[PDB]
């Protein structure tokens, strides 16, 4: 959900760093402005398409 | 970086956690009110619990945000939305206080009861038995007590708890920016930030009273010729010039006048309009109605329902063990399920809320593109004009001749569209002086400029003079009259009920102006039309995401609600109680009282 920048065709990443986005850095936990970059889905039957 | 990034960031994660804890706590809603089981209460409580909470962490978040830095205007919104409604400022002792009357008043109004006098072997509720009382029953004596007696057992009780309730609210609006929560409430209509746009709190009060000055004539020919009917019925009680009592109006506290149509027919020998019959003889179900109002729908070019719409949905009464509340209701659960929930009958009245109900159930669809803290109505009111506007044309007769329900044989002349105008009349017009009341009432209350002490006294002194309806028992400060209103116990705007009226008939007199069609108003047909669609889905698709005064610009033209189509729309009528009303006497006496 959050990179610092774009992908070059036919690349892959799968480094998990908090993804700072305040001023301060801090120091890779979780927190204001410091995010997890993996969300997740969530799959139910009842869904729609 | 700059504020913005950053706050756009936050919304983005925002967004997604929304959307699934949403999703989860709808799904156990409605898994309750479909299966009715002590399990699925306790489900309810935990995920209402879960989305409480984290609505409160993310508005205690939001804080760090100032609003003033930013200028795209889109963002503000959500910010300020998610601001606003889960922020709680009252001490510990003092929320739960507030909570704890809250409940009672919801506990208190749920199991209220009252039975025959001097009797204590058999009582009954105020749904089963009351409301058929005071909607069939034409007995003065018993309709007399039982108006009495539901009030005496109520608002005396109800009446010190609204009195800490009043102040606790007061307190709740004086620790935010509001003058008072008569403010709070009157801020959803509030309009800041666009140049030619702009919607102050205060102006909305004058704007009622304006709209109210102009519909005066109607209502007080409608109420002319109503006391002249029911003279007949009730001739020594009834005075030719005073206001009518308060218990002879076909429900417990007069917000509609349709059970008095019976008593007040125009031509009673010329037949009603009826298809009950009809579908009856054609054999008809659940699911055939459904698909002709899906069919309607389609025929204006709007999107039909998808195939979860018909799988999920239920629109039957189990019965046997399953039981659940018949109430009609249009869920949106989100993520793209949208289900409705109603009990079907063969009859005319399902018919039509089969297609009202539709209507609001594309409402949602429309602006599912929107972001979550978007997905609603421009205002309280447009979702209701949406999802009524659409039983005005379902009921026309040329819509049934051309189903087919009404034969062909069916003519149309004076009395038949005299007697629906009629119809419609007492079901529209008479509850707009009751709204109008009771909102500027609380608005005063909540205000603080009435004392407490005179706090019924007022109440009836303004009945008289708007409404027309004098009290037919003396009543002192203990009785809390407005207390026994279910929307008033329960703490809901009741303005949207005035608002919402005045805004469909601006929209239908659009649609029909570009349908191209001629003649009369009231006879108005859509079905074959594709430019309306399209028009009405322009506004529709918009979300929240635009000043209401813009949306409303966008289909008829003008920046704020009017009057005209409504009176309009009732004109013919207007003539004809004109014309009746020639040797009657127009306008109500306050001095009068029935207890002598
Ligand atoms: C900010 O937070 C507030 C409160 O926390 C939220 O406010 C709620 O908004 C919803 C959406 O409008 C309100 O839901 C509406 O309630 C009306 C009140 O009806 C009551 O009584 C009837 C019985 O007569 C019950 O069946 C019902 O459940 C209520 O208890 C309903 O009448 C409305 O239904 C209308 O629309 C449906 C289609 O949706 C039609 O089918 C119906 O016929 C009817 O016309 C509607 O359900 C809710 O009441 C509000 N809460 C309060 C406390 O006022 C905001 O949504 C929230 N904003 C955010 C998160 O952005
Ligand atoms: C206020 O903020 C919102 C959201 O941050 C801005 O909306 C964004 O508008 C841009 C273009 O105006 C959209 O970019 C478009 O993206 C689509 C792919 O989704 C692409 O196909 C288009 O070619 C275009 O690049 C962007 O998607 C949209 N944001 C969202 C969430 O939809 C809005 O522009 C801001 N207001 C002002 C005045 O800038
Ligand atoms: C919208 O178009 C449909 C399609 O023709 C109309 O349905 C026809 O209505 C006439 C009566 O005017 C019937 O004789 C036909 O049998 C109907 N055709 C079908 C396929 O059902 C419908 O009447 C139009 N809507 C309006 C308001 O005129
Ligand atoms: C309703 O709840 C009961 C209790 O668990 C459950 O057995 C049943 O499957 C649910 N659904 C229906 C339709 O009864
Ligand atoms: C309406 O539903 C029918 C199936 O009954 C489908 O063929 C049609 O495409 C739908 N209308 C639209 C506009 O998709
Ligand atoms: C009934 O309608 C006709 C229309 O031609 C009109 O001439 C007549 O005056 C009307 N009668 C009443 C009582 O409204």
């Amino acid at each position: 959900l959050f990179r610092k920048s774009k992908l070059k065709p036919f690349e892959r990443d799968i480094s998990t760093e908090i993804y700072q986005a305040g001023n301060k850095p801090c120091n890779g936990v979780a927190g204001p402005n410091c995010y997890s970059p993996l969300q997740s889905y969530g799959f139910r039957p009842t869904y729609g398409v | 970086s700059t504020i913005e990034e950053q706050a756009k960031t936050f919304l983005d994660k925002f967004n997604h956690e929304a959307e699934d804890l949403f999703y989860q706590s709808s799904l156990a809603s409605w898994n309750y009110n479909t299966n009715i089981t002590e399990e699925n209460v306790q489900n309810m409580n935990n995920a209402g619990d879960k989305w409480s909470a984290f609505l409160k962490e993310q508005s205690t978040l939001a804080q760090m945000y100032p609003l003033q830095e930013i200028q795209n205007l889109t963002v503000k919104l959500q910010l300020q939305a998610l601001q606003q409604n889960g922020s709680s400022v009252l001490s510990e002792d003092k929320s739960k206080r507030l909570n704890t009357i809250l409940n009672t008043m919801s506990t208190i109004y749920s199991t209220g009861k009252v039975c025959n006098p001097d009797n204590p072997q058999e009582c009954l509720l105020l749904e089963p038995g009351l409301n058929e009382i005071m909607a069939n029953s034409l007995d003065y004596n018993e309709r007399l007590w039982a108006w009495e007696s539901w009030r005496s057992e109520v608002g005396k009780q109800l009446r010190p708890l609204y009195e800490e309730y009043v102040v606790l609210k007061n307190e709740m609006a004086r620790a935010n920016h509001y003058e008072d929560y008569g403010d709070y409430w009157r801020g959803d209509y509030e309009v800041n930030g666009v140049d030619g746009y702009d919607y102050s709190r205060g102006q909305l009060i004058e704007d009622v009273e304006h709209t109210f000055e102009e519909i005066k004539p109607l209502y007080e020919h409608l109420h002319a010729y109503v006391r002249a009917k029911l003279m007949n019925a009730y001739p020594s009680y009834i005075s030719p010039i005073g206001c009518l009592p308060a218990h002879l109006l076909g429900d417990m506290w007069g917000r509609f006048w349709t059970n008095l149509y019976s008593l007040t027919v125009p031509f009673g020998q010329k037949p009603n309009i009826d298809v009950t019959d009809a579908m009856v003889d054609q054999a008809w179900d659940a699911q055939r109605i459904f698909k002709e109002a899906e069919k309607f729908f389609v025929s204006v070019g709007l999107p039909n329902m998808t195939q979860g719409f018909w799988e999920n949905s239920m629109l039957t009464d189990p019965g046997n063990v399953q039981k659940a509340v018949c109430h009609p209701t249009a869920w949106d659960l989100g993520k793209g399920d949208f289900r409705i929930l109603m009990c079907t009958k063969v009859t005319m009245d399902d018919f039509l809320t089969a297609h009202h109900e539709m209507g609001h159930i594309q409402y949602d669809m429309a602006y599912a593109a929107q972001p979550f803290l978007l997905r609603n109505g421009a205002n309280e009111g447009f979702h209701e004009a949406v999802g009524e506007i659409m039983s005005l044309s379902a009921a026309t007769p040329k819509h049934l001749k051309s189903i087919g329900l009404l034969s062909p044989d069916f003519q149309e002349d004076n009395e038949t569209e005299i007697n629906f105008l009629l119809k419609q009349a007492l079901t529209i017009v008479g509850t707009l002086p009751f709204t109008y009341m009771l909102e500027k009432w609380r608005w005063m209350v909540f205000k603080g400029e009435i004392p407490k002490d005179q706090w019924m006294k007022k109440w009836w002194e303004m009945k008289r003079e708007i409404v027309g309806v004098v009290e037919p028992v003396p009543h002192d400060e203990t009785y809390c009259d407005p207390a026994s209103l279910f929307h008033v116990s329960n703490d809901y705007s009741f303005i949207r009920y005035y608002t919402r009226t005045l805004y469909q008939f601006q929209f239908q007199e659009a649609l029909c102006q570009a349908a191209k069609h001629e003649g009369p108003l009231h006879k108005c047909d859509i079905s074959n039309s594709t430019e309306a669609g399209q028009k009405l889905f322009n506004m529709l698709r918009l979300g929240k995401s635009e000043p209401w005064t813009l949306a409303l610009e966008n289909v008829v033209g003008a920046k704020n609600m009017n009057v005209r189509p409504l009176l309009n729309y009732f004109e013919p009528l207007f003539t004809w109680l004109k014309d009746q009303n020639k040797n009657s006497f127009v306008g109500w006496s306050t001095d009068w009282s029935p207890y002598a």
